[PDB]
């Protein structure tokens, strides 16, 4: 999940010079990585934990 | 949808974009980092 | 009367040559940065007055 | 689903953008041949312009009692002039032709530009969505904050295409408009010419 | 292109062809992308495993 | 109407919350509109004369 978020804002860093838009998309898929990141930092504190 | 505001704001695209085609609406309100290569 | 129509007849083609021209020379031009380059519509399609060689 | 969402759009607002230019081929095709319409009344009304010349050139070639002042000078001078307000007529109505033309093609390459800029966007976005975490393809792009610099907000980005679509339709109107007004220029010139022949 | 000047002519049969070849040689470099990517895929995963036995 | 475009474009690189929607900013925008209203009424005048 967090390869597709990087590739899928990747790409659409490639839309067309007037095309390339603030969607909702890239809103989400911002904040997807945010979370995806932060959890697998909870999960890699709790592997130091555990 | 929220257009939002964060705190790095980047606005330099819009700029090139309205350079290119003057007939454009606001750009306005209603990942901190740059890659090395970029 | 018959060699006013001949010359207002051949006169079309030179005009219609004179115009081919100019798109003909403009496309030899058109080089990657031409910044008027773009994906048409329907590209490929042979139009309606189509004629042949 | 929010990508999906942009695509539905996107193929709305492209699918809608590739039905303005085919009309606007069209509507100029249309013009093609009334531009044409209009140059062969000039091609055919220069015959009757050394039809009067001659008649007025062998007129004057009489003899002395009968070298008269009479009604066939009066109408073969007013043949001459209304001709020659005729060409007139129809060699400024061609370089009206001619603009309405130049201003469809512009106008419509604009819009095509649009539709070539949504193609490549289209292309991008379908893909994006094809992208299952069971798939690979995908890879670690380090982040970067150009993955979120925009240039256009949803709202000023359908605003582009919308104008774009306004004014060319007005192009398509306007042509219209000149078609009607070639096809009413032609049959009034055509009709006062053979009035002053008879 | 005017009248009978739009003529099917030696550019119209070739460039016509150039699209349908530049179309395919997309497409070839496409899937060749595909089965790069697969690769760097594939090189990673033998990555995780040779370090996590390390 | 030379400066008035210029005073613009170099105050579109203040940086984060500098970017203000301050009275300067919709003032200019009025100033380009006026010129260019002015200009315009002007050009009317010498097709006039």
């Amino acid at each position: 999940p967090l390869k597709v978020a990087q590739t899928r804002l990747y790409q659409r860093s490639h839309r067309p010079n007037v095309e390339l838009c603030r969607d909702a998309a890239q809103f989400r898929l911002a904040s997807e990585v945010e979370e995806l990141n932060l959890s697998l930092a909870a999960l890699k504190e709790k592997l130091l934990e555990a | 949808l929220t257009h939002s505001l964060s705190l790095p704001w980047r606005p330099s695209t819009y700029y090139k974009a309205a350079s290119n085609w003057p007939t454009l609406d606001p750009y306005c309100t209603r990942f901190t980092r740059y890659t090395p290569d970029d | 009367f018959l060699l006013q129509e001949a010359r207002q007849r051949l006169n079309s083609d030179h005009r219609g040559k004179m115009e081919t021209l100019d798109i003909d020379r403009g496309c030899l031009s058109l080089n990657l940065t031409s910044p008027n380059i773009s994906l048409k519509i329907n590209p490929t399609r042979v139009p309606n007055g189509s004629t042949s060689l | 689903r929010k990508v999906g969402e942009r695509l539905q759009d996107m193929h709305g607002w492209k699918s809608e953008l590739q039905r303005q230019v085919e009309e606007l081929v069209s509507e100029t095709e249309l013009l093609l041949a009334q531009k044409q319409r209009l140059e062969r009344a000039l091609d055919a009304t220069a015959g009757p312009f050394s039809i009067v010349t001659d008649n007025l050139q062998c007129r004057e070639r009489r003899q002395h009692p009968d070298l008269v002042r009479d009604c066939v000078e009066i109408e073969l001078l007013k043949e001459a002039e209304l001709i020659r307000n005729i060409q007139e007529l129809l060699k400024r109505t061609i370089k009206q032709a001619v603009s309405q033309i130049r201003l469809n093609w512009e106008h419509k390459e604009t819009c095509e530009m649009d539709w070539s800029d949504k193609v490549e966007a289209y292309n991008i976005d379908e893909a994006c969505c094809r992208y299952n975490n069971q798939s690979t393809d995908v890879q670690f792009y380090p982040h970067s904050a150009k993955f979120e610099e925009s240039a256009s907000t949803p709202e000023t980005w359908a605003k582009f295409t919308q104008e774009h679509l306004y004014r060319a339709e007005r192009e398509r109107l306007a042509s219209v408009n000149l078609r009607n007004l070639i096809d009413c220029i032609l049959q009034d010139t055509s009709e006062d010419l053979r009035l002053q022949c008879d | 292109r005017p009248n009978v000047e739009l003529c099917r002519d030696q550019a119209q049969y070739g460039l016509t062809d150039e699209v349908h070849q530049l179309e395919a040689t997309i497409a070839a470099l496409k899937q060749k992308l595909a089965q790069a990517q697969d690769a760097l895929d594939a090189l990673y995963k033998h990555l995780a495993r040779l370090q996590a036995d390390i | 109407l030379k400066v008035a475009q210029t005073r613009l474009d170099e105050r579109t690189r203040r940086p984060n919350i500098e970017l203000c929607r301050d009275m300067a900013q919709l003032r200019l925008v009025n100033e380009v509109y006026e010129v260019d209203d002015t200009i315009q009424t002007l050009q009317q005048r010498l097709r006039d004369a």
